[PDB]
């Protein structure tokens, strides 16, 4: 049939499951080289490996990698589902195991695949059931015993192989494991390739510049990203084409396309699906919303992201990068705001966590999490944490009077271990943000897990000045009125209070505006703040911070500064 | 006229440990 | 046949889901277009999505949006539930699973609706059954492999998203997280009419009031509320007739009052009158929490989002609780009232689990306006504590300042606090942001007081004249609380005369002069000088 | 009545119900009188059994759906009543529920079950 | 030391693509001692006196033991 004939071409290859060549080669040297040239294994006198085990995050390419070998290979091959063998009749589970290795076998020189074996082969000491034991077994002395495996090799694909039985990671029955890893930029590139070889492009499109810009994704997100622009794309022609209720039109059909509006989009839109679980609400929020701090706004985008945008020179002058900042000062002063505003315009991946968001009252459960969210942020690298509220989380260990249940010391020992500790040198950069600096623990300030440690000021006048400009961006406003006026009267205020005054300013001109508009109902006055509701905001407006941190923050500032003396 | 059997598994309890805060 | 017409009426479809245009827009858009014109799919080559998990609170509409869904187009529908699905023996829940899925790749070309799949997928980890992770694998099976599906479309419901193994949340088993919400003012106005279609209304009947008042009734919760009014009305009105063992001239008049409908709110799952005094403080606290949502317009318009926080510290017994219920009951937002040491526990991070699922809860139902009812014993100083309770409140306070001021969307949401002690808080609260004003409520003058004891006064059956003047001017340290004991006092002395006077019989209808007198002539004073000193110190150093 | 329809062989327990409401639809609008109801709603959600999760979800099915019941009334009995689904007693199906829980009574019951003060007091 | 040597390879890479910044509108091949000058501005020790005074305490006492 028609159908069919496409169908039997649409058959996927070794071309389709592009993204990493290494496992490719190992699989490929497995499956096929014994079934071509035997005769060079009996020349050299050994016999080639005969088992492999695919493991890997989720949405790699494994399932993929099977189908491609079924379809490449001319050997009889047999695939056979995790959960498909088992019954309730007792001593069923072996007898269909036994007939499927029998039919491989009796066959012709196959291959096996096994899909989803972290179910099927649990650890024999741990499970309870008697049925499970039974089979594990069965498949241990079906795979490998007395007169056993006469030309036939076994794939299994799991996600999980820390969960397989022991008797079962060895050499005869899993010779070596592939890892079906992350792949790299030029894996993301060759994905986007494959994926966009049948879709009709538009001819501004660049794949190069998304697989740039898409990071932590495993190549099973690429296709999602791929749908999502095709959806927009179609959604947009859609609402110009009529409703269609009969076939649709051919005019539309032979000009159809997808711009670059469509893919940055679906990337501003999407998310890998390994972080889906620690998404964080759209906020918007840009550099031009934050005003003064000027040097540690370009400071910050340099530390995060030069270590990005420049590899090769790091490489080339062979060493690291710096993967820590500390911010602390009064309260209010932007140190939230500086972390939305990396999130919003910074292409590496974010994590959010609050202050007490991971404890949890269970015993280890809290280093449980710890544990998850750091290997989270490193398999999904580059990475921004943002650990809000530092004095929470991290405090001095051991002083004072301790945890009663001693949870707070192993908790900082564990995130210590995570942030310095044997890994392998991801791209984790992590943001701190705090307002009590001294009860911190000192083996956290340290070089190598928070190195910089910036501290954000009272605003001056120009910052002043800065931040009302960036406040008022987009409110309407009368030539008249000059914002430097409301910066010098202050001198004391924070970035939080000088909001405070515009949004009084901004509920008094409500005010007027609703008395202003009743009348005109009853039988736009003011489009504009004016002046006059300026001059009356500022009076309820009061000093936020007090003198008595003020003078400790500074303190504790000078503090620091002193040992960098003698220089 | 032929019997047969059936193997079937069970639920067990299983303790856990909590930690406490004080004052 | 008789009820054969009434099963296509019956039969769910468009125009029955009210509240959830934009989902719905979604979900069609992934199941009709496909297979309402597959030739532009085949033409720009790339296969549709095949998979959603729809989330949200339980009740709200998911399964009525796929049934309606499903029978609108010409799939065939297939549901699977939960607990059903799942047995005790070894190697038959997949068996289930398996043979659903045959059944309905075989059938025809269909839809498939797991309803709470959060029982069926407990994340692999957290979870030490053998038959539950073995349904996993084969769910994670059947829905991808080596030419798994094809044609078929599969939908889930939830309400913990988080609770799902995140290899069910891949592209090609679940595509987009759509959520279903809790549906606003105009999906209220929208469903109300909708199961208001073939009911007989009265002459005086209004839906945009009943969606004003009622506020966290979603779609069972509405439907259940108009089928019991109806059928209270019924019954009502059966009674007070002769019991015939019925001419349709005089069945035809029933009706709905606004009454049923009154008590169906009141009783299924104060006002500005009630308040003496404190004008000025009204009217401010009226302003800053109604213009944002009366006139959201305007402030769209400007771009400002609005202040949220409030703290009022003062004397005990004065109002601060009754301001917020009257806030409650003045604007159609939530009202969420928490206690202050009622959030703690001797339990290690739950106080932080607390205080998190009752913000989640605020910004899950907004509008609404929380009340921190005695915050100084949660934010305590956080410097000065030192101790291990130390820790916990260090711990708790920063929790609350990550959540009342932290990387969120910026709902509306209101948090009023209310103490009596303010300068025990941490001073990170209390930046403009968090919790601007500072408004501090002071005893009542003599008119206050005397305003005060006429609202009280507003239901109490009493003599054409009580002179209230006197009582007023005679009550100089009193507080609107021991206000209230006095009232209740006088109510309780007539109620026992009356009783006394009756009992001989078996007198006076309302509260005499003489025994608003002889109430009076007990009374106590709940506030001491040296109070009021320590709050006007404080609010002249603030 | 609850523990009777209990069959255990091939979870032959829902067929038992359907049979029933069906026998009770088939004939004639009749009252169903299901007896001991707190047997068999184990709430789904403390229980660890399949057959309870499974019979409840079916009375769940056969009480409300597309075509449930066609003029047809269903009567309960239990003797505590929080041991029950919140899903069973919901509009529609369980709408109704029937405090029967005095002296005169008691001394009625006992004129018309001696038909063919004390004793109304001390009982 | 390190987190000398990292400030010093910033400035490096500062100074690198701003070069190639100004070719477009080798330069740098290796890091010179202005580079480490003005890295050494924002130099600290980590380790305060009083954890100094109580590692060694402790060590004095594992000896006088
Ligand atoms: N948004 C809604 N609009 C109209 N009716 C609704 C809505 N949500 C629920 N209902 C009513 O509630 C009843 C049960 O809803 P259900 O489908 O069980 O909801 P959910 O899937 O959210 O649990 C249905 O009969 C339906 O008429
Ligand atoms: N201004 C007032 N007008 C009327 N009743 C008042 C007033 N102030 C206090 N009350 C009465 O005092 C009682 C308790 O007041 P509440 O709001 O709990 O006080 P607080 O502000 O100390 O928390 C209420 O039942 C209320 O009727
Ligand atoms: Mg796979
Ligand atoms: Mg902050």
């Amino acid at each position: 049939n028609r159908e069919d004939e496409e169908n039997n071409m649409n058959e996927v290859g070794y071309d389709d499951i592009g993204g990493c060549r290494k496992q490719m080669a190992q699989i490929r040297e497995m499956v096929e080289l014994p079934l071509r040239h035997p005769q060079l294994f009996k020349a050299i006198g050994i016999k080639p490996p005969r088992g492999v085990l695919m493991y890997g995050p989720p949405g790699t390419g494994k399932t993929l990698m099977a189908r491609a070998v079924a379809n490449e290979t001319g050997a009889f091959f047999f695939l056979i589902n995790g959960p498909e063998v088992m019954s309730k009749m007792a001593g069923e589970s072996e007898s269909n195991l036994r007939k499927a290795f029998e039919e491989a076998e009796k066959n012709a020189p196959a291959i096996i695949f096994i899909d989803e074996i972290d179910s099927i082969a649990p650890k024999r000491d741990k499970t309870n059931g008697e049925v499970e034991r039974r089979v594990v077994s069965q498949l241990l002395t079906l795979m490998d015993g007395m007169k056993a495996r006469s030309n036939v090799v076994v794939i299994a694909a799991t996600n999980r192989p820390n969960s397989i039985d022991p008797a079962l990671r060895r050499f005869g029955r899993f010779d070596r494991e592939v890892d079906i890893g992350i792949p790299d930029a030029t894996g993301r590139l060759e994905v986007l390739r494959i994926h966009t070889k049948n879709m009709k492009l538009a001819d501004d499109v660049d794949l190069e510049a998304l697989a740039a810009e898409t990071h932590g994704y495993v190549g099973a997100d690429i296709a999602s990203l791929c749908s999502e622009a095709a959806m927009q794309q179609i959604r947009e022609k859609m609402d110009l084409i009529d409703l269609d209720e009969d076939e649709i039109d051919a005019e539309v059909l032979d000009s159809l396309g997808v711009t670059m509006d469509n893919f940055r989009f679906a990337l501003g839109n999407s998310n890998p699906s390994a972080l889906r679980e620690t998404v964080v609400e759209s906020v918007n929020v840009t550099w031009d919303d934050v005003g003064g701090l000027d040097e540690i706004k370009e400071e910050l985008k340099e530390t995060v992201e030069y270590p990005v945008l420049h590899p090769d020179q790091y490489t080339k002058f062979g060493l690291s990068p710096s993967k820590g900042v500390l911010f602390y000062g009064p309260p209010g002063t932007g140190k939230t705001l500086l972390a939305k505003a990396v999130a919003t315009e910074v292409s590496a991946n974010f994590i959010s966590v609050k202050g007490p968001e991971l404890l949890s009252m269970w015993y280890g459960e809290s280093e449980s999490n710890i544990r998850d969210i750091f290997d989270k942020a490193r398999a999904a690298a580059p990475t921004v944490v943002f650990l809000d509220e530092l004095d929470s989380i991290a405090k001095a260990r051991g002083g004072s009077l301790g945890d009663a249940g001693g949870a707070s010391d192993r908790v900082v020992n564990q995130l210590l271990t995570e942030m310095d500790g044997m890994n392998a040198k991801k791209n984790v950069f992590v943001i701190g943000a705090t307002n009590r600096p001294d009860q911190i623990d000192p083996a956290i300030l340290r070089p190598g897990r928070l190195d910089q440690l910036i501290y954000v000021p009272l605003p001056d006048e120009n910052a002043r000045l800065s931040i009302l400009n960036a406040q008022l961006r987009k409110t309407p406003l009368e030539p008249g009125l000059e914002l430097t006026a409301i910066a010098k009267a202050t001198q004391g205020f924070s970035g939080a209070d000088l909001l405070y005054i515009v949004q009084r300013a901004a509920k008094y001109a409500i005010k007027d505006s609703i008395e202003a508009h009743r009348q005109h109902e009853a039988e736009d006055p003011v489009p504009y703040i004016t002046k006059e509701h300026f001059a009356e905001a500022m009076k309820t407006a009061k000093r936020s911070v007090s003198d008595a941190e003020l003078r400790r923050y500074e303190a504790y500032s000078q503090q620091m500064k002193a040992s960098r003396g003698q220089f | 006229a032929a019997a047969a059997a059936a193997a079937a598994a069970a639920a067990a309890a299983v303790a856990v440990a909590v930690a406490v805060a004080a004052a």
